[PDB]
């Protein structure tokens, strides 16, 4: 489904556990996702549903919650 | 003309599409990578971050320059000379973490 | 003493720093590539963008 | 040889290269000849060693 194929992209992008990526775990903290991670890991959920984003629509998303939120 | 710019628009949209997903597995494989050196191997001696300014080219020969060198070195350890051959494989590269 | 230390201090020295060297170098030249692509993919977002 | 790529024979040739630093030690000429071909642009320098 939509909402695990989420925390796979975020994990394997990331490394981080799929506990750890909850809907609230917010990236660059939770997840440590610095600013080439964050970039890398929008591209690859860009890949996941083979779908775009606006520069500023995907900059604005910044935690596991308003990313399912915009792919959904 | 537009049309006709539209043309060059897809192909570069096919272009960037492709450049994407390689990032994308690139990214993939670079973090098993790094997790393998997070245990206490970046700091100070794996990544050096001084040597970010060259290419492939001269960092892949010095690497086969040094490792001519390793292997003399490591005759004697035939496990860690087993490391160091196997993970001369540079399709492999973790392997030369592990070493 | 000296001839123990010095023997140890030498083998050290040199398999630290050939191993370093090797190991470091497709370290860094997976990174830089990696950070290049990334670039490459930046620039033909924003041109297919524009 | 024609059968792989350039990035794969250059490997090799600094991979055999290195080991013929480590060797050349021991005669003046041959060490020579390599500390004047290593130099990429100069392959008849490498032919000549
Ligand atoms: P990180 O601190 O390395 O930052 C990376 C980045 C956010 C600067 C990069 O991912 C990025 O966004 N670059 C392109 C910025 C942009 O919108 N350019 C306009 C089109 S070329």
């Amino acid at each position: 489904t939509i909402e695990e194929r989420v925390k796979k992209i975020i994990g394997e992008q990331l490394g981080v556990k799929q506990e750890e990526v909850t809907n609230n775990a917010s990236f660059v903290e939770d997840l440590g996702a610095d600013s080439l991670d964050t970039v890398e890991l929008v591209m690859a959920l860009e890949e996941e549903f083979d779908t775009e984003i606006p520069d500023e629509e995907a900059e604005k998303i910044t935690t596991v919650q308003a990313a399912i939120d915009y792919i959904n | 003309e537009m049309e006709n710019v539209q043309k060059k628009l897809r192909k570069l949209e096919r272009d960037y599409y492709q450049i994407r997903e390689q990032v994308v597995s690139a990214k993939a494989g670079w973090c098993a990578v790094m997790r393998m050196v997070k245990d206490n191997g970046v700091e100070r001696r794996l990544h050096r971050r001084e040597l970010a300014y060259m290419e492939g080219g001269a960092l892949r020969s010095m690497s086969d320059k040094a490792l001519g060198a390793l292997r003399l070195a490591v005759a004697d350890n035939e496990h860690l000379r087993d490391a160091l051959r196997l993970s001369e494989d540079p399709k492999r590269p973790e392997r030369k973490v592990q070493f | 003493a000296i001839r123990v230390t010095q023997s140890d201090r030498d083998l050290f020295k040199h398999l630290i720093t050939e191993a370093t060297s090797y190991v470091s170098a497709d370290y860094m030249r997976h990174a830089n590539e990696r950070r290049t692509h990334l670039d490459e993919a930046l620039a033909l977002r924003g041109e297919l963008f524009g």
